């Protein structure tokens, strides 16, 4: 109420994927 | 004794050591049962996993350092940061799979988190609203992802210098971005010089793109070569006294509290390293210091 | 002077300091009850 | 006059200066007040009163010593205290009822408060998580309320020397909580035998291994002292006076109130050293040339209140001695 | 109520509190009486008087600050410094002329003395080692010198600032001091020019670098050619500066983008010197080597506070209505 | 309270401190002269 | 494999010429101190007298002023100050350093032709008169004990008061026992009471090699502890409160003596 | 203050090192 809280719900979950993105540059 | 041997020697031991992504879903679903049992304080808040975990760097036994986001603005982590961090310590203190807890003061507070049942091998550091976190962990994650060679050097560079005495881990992580920005050998840019919008100290941090692919003399060169040049830059090319490394500008600068001074993106041990590693090429000889 | 009378508000490089919390909280609140001790052991006209 | 008239006079004295109920209430209040602003800060802490305020033998213009719990571990108070108490100054600027904060270096870093009306008679006097204090201020309270004989007398002992200048708090080594166990020894080892040694006697309550959440502060002692004693109150200073202008040696003597006895100097705990010569074990874990002066006053003090007391039995008159 | 009498007011008002020279020989006796009694323990070392009683911007009733130099190294202050004013504490207590003694832990340790009468007024805040607060005040007093309205602006906003509760000596952050860097960063780079930027028109005098053993202090300033145009200056009233002062910081000053360099001579965007912050928002340079949601409250009385002293000078060029103020709540 | 308000008197077991004493006893009686300075640029009635 | 011990010993102890030069030294000190202290007496101890110093040996002194006790919080710092204050102006003292310390010391370099001998200097501190008194006896008990203490010595750096007590100790305490208690028996000469200027220097007291010194490095690698034992000379045995009384008044360490016995 | 004489003393206590070179080999 006095103190200005800001939306991360949906920006924590994709940052996740960020994991994706080291996995797709690693050769098999 | 040959370097094709090295490198293949040096590839293998960064498979090793590497973080599984078992144990990276593992951590994902123990940050989900933080954020149950956190969400219900600050509902519209963010659990961030930063750090080694996320950013390509980490092993199996690494920390997961996480970071909460509850407001836009700037959270002062003198006052306002401890209090935040007691607020969620006074909760977990009820929760089954929580075990122990402790708060460091530090420069960023830090609350520390053991479980139990099956997680009692994890270690959680979370910290309260530091963005800049998130905004290396992002970076640095183009860095581990822009060419296959980055990590397997990062991960015997940082368990030489755990088996030899020697500098945290993220520093080792920067000394070794630092080289392959600025050695013989350009393997690496500067990223926040070459996309200076996606990579911007002032874009909102829900902004940041996460999906982006970024858009010769380099694939010359081989692991070995690298790490041989490595050891070198740092023991016999580098001023830890008329120099800093910066990262910002993918250069070394005048160093106008630590050995090697440097700047976030936001020595006889490296003389006798060398000297073995160059003359012998035997990664087990190196690590058997 | 401009050391003022007050140390550095700022961070000032201090080390972590590991806090693992004991509960004292009814603890402190027990121990007043020293002064019905004292209150007792005092005679009224002696 | 007589032995009774100023065995009264004492009594007297004592009820006029020591510290009343409705201070005592005052300072839990605001110990209450700064706890609140403190909780958010260390939510599991407790705050503690200790010394003068809880342990008997205050006056009513004795600070209030405060001791915040924190953790059973131990706090380094060379750096990590100083931290921790620069935090607390930090949180605590904030509030209204605060006026006023400053950290001083004592024995152990200490943070002192002043206060708003209505509480700006009252000092505080806050240390982080040295439970030391817990423990001595339990057991003061234990010799405090042995025998009502043993309050009273340290009222006076402690305002005659005040008077004298040689309990002064602004200088260093002339300390008031020194003659609180100077005190507590002549009642153990002179004449009259009033204090037993309670650590001795009762080790299950006093022992320095005994975690402070579980000290017992509703129990009174079960039982030695015969009780033998006919001795007045004004016998008790005089005797007091004597045993330590005439019969302790300060350059043989220690005390002990630990081992509840007297030991050669020359002999894990702390030794105290009132005004530099006075040699005393402190209950729980070669002199400069310069002193000579400072010791041949401290022992004609003392050789001139007993002179004076032993004669006029007039305690009106002890008290309206000069400075040193 | 008039632009005269306003300016002359401020100059009364600064002759009744500022230091008298009796209350400096006074004060110059009783470190002499100090150093006798120290030196058979540092008998090499000197006692230097720093800040208010020699800077130049001193009251009649300013602590005496010493500075007691023992050693061109550097001497530890947490651990060290204590072992040497413990030592000095010890060796005092014996001297009928000291009264009481207490160490304080402010930004360094600090041994805080009082005495015996005849000097029962004067207390003495003495420093180890620290050879920064000589630099400094040898730096202030030139910039106290250069031009004559500089010491008695100093003198009125001090006491402003005192009783609306603003300078507060028992008071984290309530600093008198950097009310001083205030003043001269407004005569630096306010709307008239009355003080050029000392550390680059003269960095011989100045110099980080000179052994304060060298530090010059009986020679006038030489001119520079272009760095103070001295009376396009000299238009400039006393209590026109006075009322722009608080215009400057009640009205122009960007406290969450701009930050004060004397050193520099010039505001600089909050992006080896130190800063300090004067009631945790108004962030200051010293000259030589994100906020709590609480403060914010505290912020918002202190902008105030300049505001309302700013509407009621400028409108009644009165000097003691300004001064009749009350506290902050 | 047993802690009083003032440091150990007694030897505490502080680090050994290594001085090389260097003289600074004139330096420190020279620079009184500021005094002057501030005197010289007085204006005695403006 | 005795043999090669005594080589090393022989090869780094001190020589008589250096001793010489120390007393003179010594003796140039005391002429400079002399006009601030007319009837003080300048000893030497430590190493460089009591049998087991090198050449590159500290010498310390202690300047004796009183037959009281003398303080060192303040008396000692206030004592050395006057010297210094003295040798201030003397050309063959090089330079000068106060070090406050629990005891108080003046350490001093010097000129010319003595580049090589550093002085630590405390004021009137006599228990190190009696520590260097009986230790010269115990070096000069058997001529084993000094070239023993020369080789563990040079293994701590490839305290030294400390290496000597604890090499003492297992001539007292360990399998072989080659070195009485010699407070004990003879307690009128080593008495705490006997005034230092009547000390005996002068009559002799009334009534291998090889294997003492991997002995020691097993008494101390696996034989030894350290919070239920610690070390007393002035009795024999271990006693409990590396813990050490002097004769008057952390796994890491541990596995360094344990491998150092695989030799 | 009450200096006392260790002149002698002193010079004497020099003496020990004979002691040792008695003893050695
Ligand atoms: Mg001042
Ligand atoms: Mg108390």
């Amino acid at each position: 109420i006095d103190f200005r809280f800001d939306d991360y719900v949906e920006g924590a979950k994709r940052f996740d994927n960020l994991a994706n993105l080291i996995r797709s540059s690693t050769p098999t | 004794g040959a370097m094709d041997v090295l490198s293949e020697k040096i590839w293998d031991y960064h498979n090793k050591v590497s973080q599984t992504d078992e144990m990276l879903q593992r951590k994902l679903h123990l940050r989900d049962m933080l954020y149950t049992a956190i969400s219900p304080v600050f509902p519209l808040s963010g659990l961030y996993v930063v750090g080694s975990s996320l950013n390509g760097f980490g092993n199996n036994s690494s920390d997961m350092d996480l970071c909460l986001m509850i407001t836009n603005k700037d959270l002062d982590q003198k006052n306002d940061a401890v209090v935040v961090l007691n607020l969620i310590l006074s909760t977990l203190q009820y929760e089954k799979f929580v075990e122990s807890q402790k708060l460091i003061l530090a420069k960023v507070p830090i609350l520390r988190i053991n479980f139990a049942a099956p997680f009692d091998d994890i270690t959680v550091a979370l910290n309260a609203n530091n963005s800049v976190a998130i905004r290396n962990t992002h970076l640095l994650c183009y860095y581990s992802s822009y060419d296959w060679r980055v990590r397997p050097l990062v991960s015997v560079v940082k368990e030489w210098a755990k088996r030899k005495g020697i500098f945290t881990s993220y520093s080792l992580v920067l000394m070794v971005i630092h080289f392959l920005q600025c050695g013989p050998t350009k393997v690496l840019p500067n990223l926040q010089q070459s996309y200076p919008n996606r990579f911007s100290n002032k874009v909102d941090v829900r902004t940041l793109n996460v999906t982006m692919a970024l858009e010769s003399l380099s694939e010359k060169t081989t692991l070995g070569e690298l790490l041989i040049g490595f050891l070198d830059y740092y023991a016999n090319e580098f001023n830890y006294d008329r120099d800093a490394i910066s990262i910002r500008q993918g250069r070394r600068v005048e160093r106008a509290w630590r050995c090697v001074c440097i700047e976030e993106p936001f020595k006889k041990a490296f003389r006798e390293a060398h000297g073995e590693l160059q003359h012998n090429h035997d990664l087990d000889k190196l690590m058997e210091c």
